[PDB]
C-alpha cells in the first residue's frame, strides 16, 4: 500500500460534505450499537479487509503488509459479516456482553471518483477509542480505504469494499470485538 | 523463597486441586523461566516459515528474543537475538532474508550460522570470535514443526513427546506431502497468565461444550438456523499423555461443532473422501480412527498449542505473571486443492484471529480471572480441578493411551502435575521420563 | 441516549462550516486557558451536564447513563459554572496552578435544525489530551450533545446547553479540572 | 520481610512520628490486604442500592471482587464474586437485577444465595456443589450503611465501631424513616496511598482551614464576595475512637465553611427547622449539640469515610501502595422535600465529584506526596504528626470520648496506631476491644 | 503563544476545503513515508520550529515557551531540514529502519489572509499516533501554525513557516524520529 | 539479599566481564538509590539557570526532587523538594522566582534558604521548626556547574573529581569571563537503565567511529557529498580516571568529526582566533593541545555527561532499572559574540534533542537492549568489556592520567569497578581517594 492516489483537482464542496456526513452517521451508529442499521449499509458484495502488518527493513518494505493469499485480521464477506452481527447483539455474546464503549474520530476525508458512476473511492483518517468494563482502554489508528455507492438510506451511501490499515504490527488489544 | 516441598503443595493431581497463586505469583513465574521455559521444548514456527537459505523469523523462547533460520545444508540454527557486547537486539525485523547479521550499536559482524565472523578494530583494540557468539539452542523438527530448546542435558524431541506424537500426526501426518504454513503471523496481547490459555488447548473442551463459545456457533451456523439445531456434540474422549504434561480432547462422530466453525467443505474433506481415508490407512496402525474425530483440541507441554480439525496453531509468549503474546499461524496439507486452502485461511480469520468470534470469547474469559487474583481471598482457596477424576484408563478400545471422557481435567492434572516436577526437580536425571 | 437523529436533508455549506469553526474556536480558548472569554459563551439558561455511564447487561442497556435525580461528573448552572471560572483562574486553585496542557480535537459534527429559528442541535465527537506537570496524561473521548444560539460574538455562536457523554465508567483521571 | 518488632517501629505515637515507608513499601501493602483488609469490616455502600429482591451491585473487599445482593427474606448477602472452578467472574455488570448467576466460562449455574445449584455434566463427569460455591462474607448494616467482614473470628460490627456510634448518628440518625442513596456511584483513580486519603477525612481539617480549599470557598461563595471576607472557622473539636482507629472533626458555631460549600438552603435544613430539631431530640441519648455540629468529617477504618454535614460518602479501594480508586456516592433523609434533595444532589457534584472544586485540590496533593516517595531520601526521615500531642481528654461536656482541638493530630496517631496493631497482632485475642 | 487571533469574517468555503485538503494529503506523504515528496512542500525560507514548554505558575505564566534565543526540540532551516531528510531515507538511519507507522489525525484548521496576496496563516489541532516496532505507542497532541503559499503541485500549496506547539512538557516518546 | 560477596562477582575489570543483571535487577537499583545515588556528587545545572536571589530550579538528585536556589548572600542552596509534614511538594513549578515557599497541602511557610519560618495555627495545636526544615544538601560549584551531595562522609568535590579536571576545563575554562547556559531545558523519557546512557560518554567513540552515527554524519555534511568520501576518524586517546569512574574520549586532528556536527563556524571558533588562543593560554598547567581535541566525550560518575566539543551538557535521571529521563542544556563563553552563541544554538538542537540526527540513533539501541534483557538466557551470559585491555598507561607527553587509545574499554571498566566499589563498599574509608 503506497500514497492515496488522491485527484488532482479536488472533489466538489457537496460531495465532500455529503461523504463527510456518511461517515459522522457510520460512526454514530457503532458508537451507540446500532448494529443492525450499520449491517444494512453494507452490499451483497462487500469485501471487509484487515491486513496483517510487519516489521520490514527499507529495502523489503514492500512485505510490510500481508497479501490476499495471507491470514489477516478481518477478510470478510457479506455471509460471514452477518455471523458477527448476530454473535455481537447477542445476549450470550460475552465478549460484547456488558458492550464497550466506543468512539470513531473521522477525519482526513479525501473522495476520489471511478470509472462507475455515484462509485467513489474514498481514504480517510481514524481514531477508534475503545473504553472497556471497569479500566480496560485501546486506542487504535489508522486509514480505510473504501469504495461507497449512493444508495437510498438514512445515511446517503451504501459500503461495497474495505480495506482497514491499522497503525499496528502486534496488537496491543486483546481482541477486534469491534467494527473499523 | 520457594522450597520443593511448597512447590509440590501447589498442585495436588490426586485431590484435584490447584493453589490459584501460581498464575498471579512473581517469584513463582521468575522460577518458570529458568526451570520451565528454559529447558523446554518450544515451538518457533513451521519449516516453510523459513523455505529458502538465508531466510529468517524472529521470534521468542520464554522471553528471550531468537531468530530462526534456514542454513545453506538445508539445517535451521536457533540462537539468541543478543549481541555479546553490549546486548544489542542483532536482527531487528520480523522475517525475511539475509545473507548476513550486523549489529546497528557497533558493527559486529555475524553470519547466517550465528556465528560471529568480524569485529570493527579487532587486531587494533583487541579475545576470540568463536567463543563471543549469540548462544545457540538445540534443533528439532518433527513433521513440519520447529522445535527449540537451551539445556543440553534435556531429552531428545522424540522422548519429550512420547505417545503424544500419534496425536500431532492427527493434524501433521495425514499426506506423505506433508503439510505447509499460510502466509502471515497473528499477534495480540491478552492480560492473562499463560497456563489458562494452554490448559484450555490440553484439557477444556468443557468451555465450548457449554456457555463460552455460544455466540461462536451462532456466527458459523446457517443464518436459518438457529443454536435449537445447530446440534449439542457430548460425545468424545480426553488423552493425557504418559510424561510430557500433553493432552488432546476431541468429539467423537457429532458434527455439529466441526461443521459450525470450519463449514460444510472442510468438514467433508476431513471425513469423507480419498484425503481422509489416506490418512486412515496412514495412522490406522497407531490404533486411532482419525475419520471420527471430528473438532479437536491439543497441548504440547509448555506452550505450544493446535486444533487438529481447524489447523489452528498457537505459540504462548510469558510476558510476566500477568500477560502473555499470542503468535498464531495456520497450516494445511501441501498438496490440498486450492479450494480447501481457501476454506482452511477464511474460517480461521473468521474464528481464531484477534477479532475471531471464537478468540473473543476465550480471552474474555481469562482477562477477567486475571484480574480476580489481584485480590488475597481470591487466592486463598484452591480451585476444582476434579473432573473425570479416577475415570481415565489406558486399555481404550477406541484410542490409545490414557484415555478419559471429553469432559474431563484428566490432561489438565497431567499438564499442572508436569508443571511442579519441572518447577521442583532441578536434574533431568529424575525428571525424565 | 440512542443513536443522534441527524435530519435527511444535511445542513446547508454555509451552516456547517460556522458551526465547525465555532468549535475551533472555541477549543482554541480553552487550550490557551480563555477561560473569561470561554464563559461569555455560556448563556444565563446553560445546563451543563455529564452523566455517569456504568457497565450494563444488553437486557438493562436502558440503565447505561445516569438520570436527572442522580448523581453525575458534573450538573451546572451558570452560577456553579462562575464559581469553576473564579477557582481555575484563582492563584490559589492547585489543581490547575501550574496549568495543565490541553488539546480539543474536535470532528464528526452533525448539525440539526429546531422550531426556534437561528437555533441548533448539535452533535460531534472529541478527543482531549490533558498533560499535565512532569508526566501526568489523560485521554478522555466522547461526544458532545449541544443547544447552539446564534450571538453577535467573536465566535458567532453561544452555548444554549451541553451534555457531555463520556466513553468511560470508571475515570482513569484523578481529577476533571478541564473544560469539555 | 517484615517482623513484628520492625513494624512497631513503623509507626510511633507518643513522638508523633510516622516513617514514610508505609506509603509506598510493596512488601507492606501484601501483608495489608492480608492483616488489615482481610478482616476489616469495610464499606460495600447502602440498603437502598439494593431494595428489591434480586438487586444486586458488583464491588470490592480491598483487591476482591465482590457481590452485594439482596435475598427474597430481605437479608443481604455478600459473596466472593469468583468462580471456584477457575476463577472466571460470576457477576459481569456493575448493578441491576438477577434472577440466578451463572458463569460464562464452563457455565456454573448459581442461585441469588451466591450458592452452587448447577454443574453442567455432572452426573456423566463427576464432589458436593454445597462446598464448591464462592467465599462468602460476614454481612452486618449499620443504620443504612452495609458493611462486610471475611473473618469469623472477628468482633461484631457494633463494637468494632465503639465509641464513633454516635457521631455516625449525626448523619445517619435524624429521621425514623432513615437515609435513602440517591442513585448512581462516582468513580475514579488516584496515584496515592489509601492512608493519605482515610488520614484527611479522619483527623485533617487543618488542610481545610489553611491552604489546600482556599478555591474551593471562592467557588461557593457569592460573586460579589471574595476571599479576604470570607469567614475563618478556628473553633472546634476532634476525636479520637477508644478503639479501631476511627476518628472525626467538626467546626462548632461557625456556619462559614457549610454556607459556602452547601449553600443556604442545605445549611437553613441542617441548623433551623423542625427537621433540626428532631434530629437533636432523636439524638438526645448521645448529649452532643448537633445543630451547633457544622461542617464535620469522619473515617470508619480503614477507608470509609464520610463527612456527616454535606452527607458525602466515599470508600477508597487500594490498588498497591502507589494507587487507589474511589467510589463516591450521597446520603439524604428519606422523608426529606425534593428541594432539598436536589440541593444536596447539585452541590456534591460541584464539590466532591472527580470535576469537583474541592476534590480536584485533594488529590492533587496527594499525587505530588506518592510522586515523591519514588526517592531514597524522601523515606528516609519521618513525617511530623506531633499536633495536638497529649492535649485530648476524654472530660469533655459536650462531645463523648476521646476529645481535642479540631486542628490536630490526635485521630490520626490512633489510625496509625490502630493500622500498626492489626499488621504486627496476628490474633484476635490480643488485638480486639 | 496566545489564542489564535482568528478574522472575524471567515474564509470562503472553497479556500476552507483547499488548505484542509493540503492537510489531509501532507498526512497521507507522511504516513507513507514519500519523504522525499514531503520535502518539496518546504520552501527555501522555511522557519521549522517546535519550542520547548514548561510549567510555571500563573503569576510567571509568560515563561512558558522558550524564547528565540532559547533552546527548542526543532529549530530548523531548508539546509538542517534536508540532512533529516537524508538521514530518515537512509539504510543505516537506524531510528527508522524499520520504519514506524504514524498517522496525522488533523482537524480544527483555522484559515488567515495576510497582506501578501495567495498567502495565508493557518491554525490546526492535531493528534500524532506513532506505533513502533513490537509494542512502542507514543501520541502526541497539538497545534500547527503555518504560513502557507499558493504553489502548483500536486497538493495546491507550500510551506513558508512552520510553528509546533506539542502539548508536552518533559516528552513521553524516547524520540521524535517523525515529522509533524 | 544481595551480599558483598555477590556484588564484587557482577563486574570483572581483570577478565573485562560484565553480569547483565546490574541493568535490570530491581534489588540491585533500589541499593543503588543509596549506595551510588545517595552519596555521590550529582549535577543540577549552571550557576546561571538561577542568577540573582529568590531564583529556583526544581531538579532531581536519584530519584528524590530537589530545590536549587539563590540566597541573598550571593551562594546556592539544596534542599529536598518535601514538606515534612506530611510530603507534599514544597516548590511546584519548574523554574522561576520566589520570594518564600509555602507548602499547598496545610499551609507550611518556609524561606529561601529552605527553612520552616511559620507553622499556621502553631501556638493552639502545638517542636521547633528549625529541626524540622526539608532535608539539605552539599552545593559544590566547578567553574559553573552545580553539583550536589547528600553525604557528609564523602570527599570534597576537587578531590572526588581528582585528574578528571583538566578536561572538564576544556570546556569549562577557555576565558577567564567563565561560561553561561543557554535558556531552556530539554527532557524527554528513555526506557533504558542509567549506566547505558553514562558508559557511552564515558569511553564510547567505539559506537560513533562504526555504525550508529553512520546517517548522522550525514545529515550534517554538505548535500554535495556523501559517506563514501566523508574522513573517518581513527586517531585518538582515552582517559581512564585514578579514582572516581570518570573517563574522557577524543579525537586527535581530525576536522571532519566536528566539521559534520557543529559546521565550520564553530571549528573556526574552536581551533583558531584569539579565542582559540586564550583558551591554550589559559590551560597552560596541562600541557595539553586543546586546540587539536576534537569531538570529545565525558562523564563525570555517575550520571553527569557531556560533550565539550560542542557543549552538549545531560543528566540521566534514574527511573527504575528499565527507565531513564534525560535532562538536556548547552552551554556558551560568557563574552563569545552573537553569531558563535547562534552557531552552537542551533546545532546541538540539530544534532541531540530528542529529535536530534545523533541522538535517534543513540536511544534506539539503548531501548532495545532493556528489552532483550527481560529474557532468562539474555541475563545468564556476562557481556564483553575487553576492549583495550592492559593497553592503557601513565607514561603520555600531552595527555594526563592513564591514557589508552580512543576505541577501548578501560574507562568503561572503570566506571564499572566504580560503581561495584560504591555498591559493596559501605565506608567512604576503604572508598575514598
Ligand atoms: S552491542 Fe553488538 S556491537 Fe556493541
Ligand atoms: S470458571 Fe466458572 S465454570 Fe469454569
Ligand atoms: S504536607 Fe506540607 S504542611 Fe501538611
Ligand atoms: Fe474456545
Ligand atoms: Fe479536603
Ligand atoms: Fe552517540
Amino acid at each position: 500500500f503506497k500514497t492515496f492516489e488522491w485527484p488532482s483537482k479536488a472533489a466538489g464542496l457537496e460531495l465532500q460534505n455529503e461523504i463527510e456526513q456518511f461517515y459522522y452517521r457510520e460512526a454514530q451508529l457503532l458508537d451507540h450499537r446500532a448494529y443492525e442499521a450499520w449491517f444494512a449499509l453494507l452490499d451483497k458484495d462487500i469485501h471487509y479487509f484487515m491486513p496483517l502488518r510487519t516489521n520490514r527493513m527499507i529495502r523489503e518494505g514492500e512485505l510490510e503488509y500481508s497479501g490476499d493469499q495471507d491470514l489477516a485480521h478481518f477478510d470478510e464477506t457479506h455471509e460471514t459479516m452477518y455471523g458477527r452481527i448476530r454473535k455481537v447483539t447477542s445476549d450470550v455474546g460475552w465478549a460484547e456482553n456488558p458492550p464497550s464503549r466506543t468512539r470513531h474520530l473521522v477525519s482526513n476525508v479525501i473522495v476520489k471518483e471511478t470509472a462507475t458512476p455515484d462509485t467513489f473511492e474514498v481514504n480517510s483518517a481514524f481514531i477508534l477509542y475503545r473504553n472497556r468494563l471497569e479500566r480496560q482502554v485501546d486506542i487504535f489508528a489508522g486509514e480505510r480505504r473504501d469504495v461507497l455507492r449512493r444508495a437510498d438510506n438514512n445515511l446517503g451511501f451504501s459500503i461495497a469494499k474495505r480495506t482497514i490499515l491499522l497503525d499496528a504490527s502486534t496488537l496491543l488489544s486483546n481482541n477486534l470485538s469491534m467494527f473499523f | 523463597n520457594w522450597t520443593p516441598e511448597a512447590i509440590r503443595g501447589l498442585v495436588d493431581q490426586e485431590k484435584g486441586l490447584l493453589d490459584p497463586r501460581i498464575y498471579a505469583d512473581q517469584s513463582l513465574y521468575e522460577l518458570e523461566l529458568e526451570r520451565v521455559f528454559g529447558r523446554s521444548w518450544l515451538l518457533l514456527g513451521h519449516e516453510s516459515h523459513v523455505p529458502e537459505t538465508g531466510d529468517f523469523l524472529a521470534t521468542y523462547m520464554g522471553e528471550d528474543p531468537v531468530v530462526m533460520v534456514r542454513q545453506k545444508d538445508k539445517s535451521i540454527k536457533v540462537f539468541l537475538n543478543q549481541c555479546r557486547h553490549r546486548g544489542m537486539r542483532i536482527c531487528r525485523s520480523d522475517a525475511g532474508n539475509a545473507k548476513a547479521f550486523t549489529c546497528s550499536y557497533h558493527g559486529w559482524a555475524y553470519d547466517i550460522a550465528g556465528k560471529l565472523v568480524n569485529v570493527p578494530f579487532e587486531k587494533e583494540a583487541f579475545f576470540d570470535k568463536a567463543e563471543w557468539g549469540p548462544l545457540q539452542a538445540r534443533v528439532a523438527t518433527y513433521k513440519g514443526l520447529v522445535f527449540a530448546n537451551w539445556d543440553v542435558q534435556a531429552p531428545d524431541l522424540e522422548t519429550y513427546l512420547g505417545d503424544a506424537r500419534p496425536y500431532m500426526d492427527v493434524m501433521l501426518d495425514r499426506t506423505p506431502a506433508g503439510t505447509v504454513a499460510i502466509g502471515g503471523m497473528q499477534k495480540w496481547v491478552i492480560p492473562c497468565n499463560w497456563k489458562f490459555a494452554a490448559e484450555q488447548f490440553c484439557s477444556d473442551m468443557y468451555h465450548a461444550g457449554t456457555t463460552t463459545h455460544l455466540s461462536g456457533i451462532l456466527a458459523g451456523i446457517p443464518p436459518e438456523m438457529d443454536l435449537s439445531q445447530a446440534q449439542i456434540p457430548t460425545k468424545g474422549n480426553q488423552f493425557r499423555a504418559a510424561w510430557g504434561g500433553h493432552g488432546s480432547g476431541w468429539y467423537v462422530d457429532e458434527p455439529g461443532s466441526l461443521l459450525a466453525v470450519m463449514g460444510p467443505k472442510v468438514t467433508q474433506y476431513w471425513t469423507e473422501g480419498p484425503a481422509a481415508e489416506l490418512a486412515e490407512q496412514r495412522l490406522g496402525h497407531t490404533g486411532m480412527p482419525v475419520r471420527r474425530m471430528v473438532g479437536q483440541h491439543m497441548t504440547i507441554f509448555p506452550t505450544c498449542s493446535f486444533l487438529p480439525a481447524m489447523n489452528q496453531i498457537r505459540v504462548w509468549h510469558p510476558r510476566g505473571p500477568n500477560e502473555i503474546e499470542v503468535w498464531a499461524f495456520t497450516l494445511v496439507d501441501a498438496d490440498a486443492p486450492a479450494e480447501i486452502k481457501e476454506e482452511y485461511r477464511r474460517h480461521n480469520i473468521r474464528n481464531f484471529s484477534a477479532g475471531g468470534v471464537f478468540e473473543q470469547d476465550d480471552g474474555e474469559n481469562w482477562v477477567e480471572i486475571q484480574k480476580g487474583l489481584r485480590g488475597y481471598k481470591a487466592k486463598s482457596q484452591p480451585f476444582n480441578a476434579q473432573m473425570g477424576l479416577g475415570r481415565s484408563q489406558t486399555g481404550h478400545p477406541d484410542f490409545p493411551g490414557n484415555v478419559g471422557y471429553v469432559y474431563a481435567e484428566e490432561a489438565a492434572r497431567g499438564m499442572y502435575h508436569h508443571w511442579m516436577r519441572m518447577m521442583s526437580e532441578p536434574s533431568w536425571a529424575t525428571l525424565k521420563p
